[PDB]
């Protein structure tokens, strides 16, 4: 159901998006950005590093995280 | 401004030592002050403090020092008259309490202020001492006239201080504590302190 | 009929019924509407959500008389070139905003009487928590993902700040053993929630022991992703009288039984245990310990102004839909 | 009882005390025929309709609509009648002309907002192209 993306990047940062089930999008704040802990505690699976850096209004149900090099 | 401030003096004289006026001077002045607000008033507001503290040290020149028993008889008639017409001149100037005491101080507040100048003189102490006095006829006599005593009790629990304190809230009875609730207690505890053992010492102690 | 005639506060009472666009508008009228557009009681409650603008706008605004400023996601990637009288702000809203290090330490050597902080997401630096530190009144703070200070500063904000009612010192990216360790050291006895999670591997028994030896109360608490915290931890947790809310969610040096002893301190409400509970064992928990709540809300609450438009219960009234 | 009021030349219009009471001055004031010198009898009987329509009232923003037909009129009397409101401090009133004129004003450019108010301009032709840059941001 989880899925994910490639990374892509530019010189400064890496990316990747994650698109959510319909259950699991229905939780996510309209609000504030998210944690490492919130995420996780919704059920993404990856590393230490990984930001929630902003949200895209049409489609709340993708996430978008970026990490440094 | 000033050709009104005369006029408004004459009313407030009237309204002081009072006649029981009519409606009409009192909307002739209230019109006055409504009008003087819209052309933002405090000069107006100075005006009224100064004329406030004149006349209460112009009423304590006379009264001062009558040593008891009048100072009640005069105290309490002085307190009750002006505090009735006092709340009658906030009524009348009510338009400066809704738009100009709100950027900070009511007239009623301030009067009571005044009053309380009127209290830290020589007749704060005199009156306490006086109404003690009074009581001192615990043994008997009923000369107690106990409107005699309520008018002062009253008087010092509506006078504890409320200037920006912090705000209208309710039983603001700290100069009754601090002025007149222990010197009844000591006293209190002083005569019974006598008498009890003046007694004790010639009875069976079932009496 | 002439209606430049009308007083003062009729002509205020008469503003206090517009929005912003047309309160900016009728500003350019005449002198004296010029004046009364800016009053210092139609700028109680400012709103500027996602509004890219500009460090002397702001400035301006703020200056004005701003009570309540909420600017969450805004843009301000421009250098702040004015400066200003100490501003009058209570309650600020920052989170996520992309801002210059500049600019913010700027705008922050202004503020003073801050009742309520948010900084969520930013970066911070030694010459912001320094100027920071002089907000003694800060009932709450927010500082997650923030990074780039250091201890000195760390402390000497804890330290300054006396009154901080609830902490979430969160997830923050370059900390370290020192850093946690002084954290703990001098944080102020009135900590009613306080959040600590992510630093894994800087989590140690002996400074949560400190924690809990030094503030008694405790109410909301976190410390997610610790993998080093054991059962004496849990102990440790039943000499606080008041915690309602423990979340110890992917900690995994907890084996999950134990747990269940976790429903024997009194005061508890909820327990968030995210991450080491296998499926179905859930249900066992339930059973073993029926008096609480598990896993029953993904999202903290520690000091985070919007869980709903209103910051912290205030409405702003000066907006742009 | 009743009270019999009198404007500034002498139209005493008799009024149920109980209706001058939403008055706030006139209720302080009976606490302890009158003039009332700053309101004239065309305005003050409008007053009245307006007291007994919400004599026994409870006690945007969804003007009421009587209330809206009620002040289905020109400049000059709206004006007037927001000055007697205040003059006699009568909270709804006043409450809901203010926002009669708010939301007349709503809409409208800076220039049909002065012709129509009748304000006369000042200091222009190089300081509002200033203010409109203060407006950017907008």
């Amino acid at each position: 159901q989880i899925y994910y993306s490639d990374k892509y990047d530019d010189e400064e940062f890496e990316y990747r998006h994650v698109m959510l089930p319909k259950d699991i999008a229905k939780l996510v704040p309209k609000t504030h950005l998210m944690s490492e802990s919130e995420w996780r505690n919704l059920g993404v699976q990856q590393s230490q590093g990984w930001v929630h850096y902003m949200i895209h209004e049409p489609e709340p149900h993708i996430l978008l995280f970026r990490r440094p090099l | 401004l000033d050709q009104i401030w005369d006029d408004l003096r004459a009313g407030i004289q009237q309204v002081y030592t009072r006649q029981s006026m009519a409606k009409s001077r009192y909307m002739e002045l209230y019109t006055h002050v409504y009008n003087y607000c819209t052309s933002v008033g405090l000069e107006l507001y100075k005006r009224l403090k100064e004329f406030l503290k004149n006349y209460l040290t112009n009423l304590l020149k006379d009264g001062e020092d009558l040593m008891d028993e009048s100072v009640l008889k005069f105290y309490t008639q002085q307190w009750e008259d002006y505090r009735f017409s006092s709340k009658v001149l906030n009524g009348i100037c009510a338009y400066l309490n809704r738009h100009w005491v709100r950027r900070e101080y009511e007239i009623y507040s301030l009067a009571l202020v005044t009053w309380r100048d009127c209290l830290f003189r020589p007749l704060n102490k005199q009156v306490t001492n006086a109404v003690l006095k009074l009581i001192e006829k615990e043994r008997n006599g009923e000369t107690i006239n106990t409107r005699l005593i309520s008018g002062v009790v009253q008087s010092y629990v509506e006078l504890g201080l409320n200037e920006d304190d912090a705000f209208a809230k309710g039983p603001t009875l700290t100069v009754y504590k601090e002025s007149f609730e222990s010197q009844f207690l000591a006293d209190t505890e002083r005569f019974y302190t006598r008498e009890s053992t003046e007694f004790l010492q010639q009875n069976p102690v079932t009496e | 009929v002439s209606w430049d005639s009308l007083p003062d506060e009729l002509l205020l009472g008469i503003f206090s019924c517009l929005c912003l666009p047309e309160l900016l508008k009728v500003s350019g009228v005449c002198k004296r509407w010029y004046r009364l557009a800016s009053d210092e009681s139609l700028w109680q409650t400012l709103d500027l959500t996602g509004k890219n603008l500009h460090p002397d706008v702001t400035g301006r605004l703020l200056s004005q008389g701003v009570i309540a400023f909420r600017c969450p996601r805004s843009f301000m990637d421009q250098p702040l070139a004015e400066h200003f009288s100490p501003f009058r702000v209570q309650h600020m809203d920052l989170s996520n905003s992309v801002i210059e290090v500049s600019t913010l330490h700027g705008i922050l050597s202004q503020c003073s009487k801050l009742q309520n902080l948010s900084l969520e997401g930013l970066r911070l630096s030694d010459p912001i928590v320094n100027t920071l530190a002089k907000n003694s009144n800060l009932v709450r703070l927010n500082l997650s993902g923030c990074s780039g200070f250091s201890e000195f500063a760390l402390q000497t904000l804890l330290s300054s700040c006396s009154r901080l009612d609830e902490l979430n010192l969160s997830w923050c990216f370059d900390f370290t053993e020192k850093h946690v360790q002084v954290a703990v050291a001098h944080v102020s006895e009135t900590i009613t929630q306080l959040n600590l999670s992510g630093y894994r591997k800087n989590l140690q028994k002996s400074d949560l022991s400190t924690l809990v030896r030094r503030c008694p109360n405790l109410v909301h608490l976190d410390l997610s992703d610790s993998v080093m915290l054991k059962n004496d931890c849990f102990q440790e947790f039943f000499q606080l009288n008041y915690l309602q809310h423990l979340s110890l969610s992917r900690c995994y040096d907890i084996i999950p039984e134990t747990l269940l002893e976790l429903g024997e301190i009194p005061t508890l409400k909820t327990l968030q245990v995210f991450g080491i509970v296998p499926d179905g064992t859930l249900q066992l928990l339930k059973e073993a310990l029926p008096h609480l709540q598990i896993n029953c809300s993904h999202f903290t609450t520690i000091a985070r102004p919007t869980i709903n438009q209103e910051i912290w219960g205030i409405k702003c009234r000066l907006t742009l839909q | 009882p009743s009270i019999k009021l009198q404007s500034s030349d002498g139209e005493i219009f008799e009024v149920d005390v109980e209706i001058a009471k939403q008055s706030v001055t006139i209720k302080t004031m009976l606490e302890d025929p009158v003039p009332l010198p700053n309101v004239n009898a065309a305005i003050l009987k409008k007053v009245i309709q307006w007291c007994t329509h919400h004599k026994d009232d409870p006690p945007t923003d969804d003007i009421p609509v009587w209330d809206q037909e009620f002040l289905k009129v020109d400049q000059g009397t709206l004006f007037e009648l927001i000055l007697a409101a205040n003059y006699l401090d009568i909270k709804g009133l006043l409450d809901v002309t203010c926002k009669t004129v708010a939301n007349m004003i709503k809409g409208k450019t800076p220039e049909e907002i002065r012709k129509t108010f009748n304000i006369k301009n000042d200091f222009t032709e190089e300081e509002e192209a200033q203010v409109r840059k203060e407006n950017q941001w907008c």
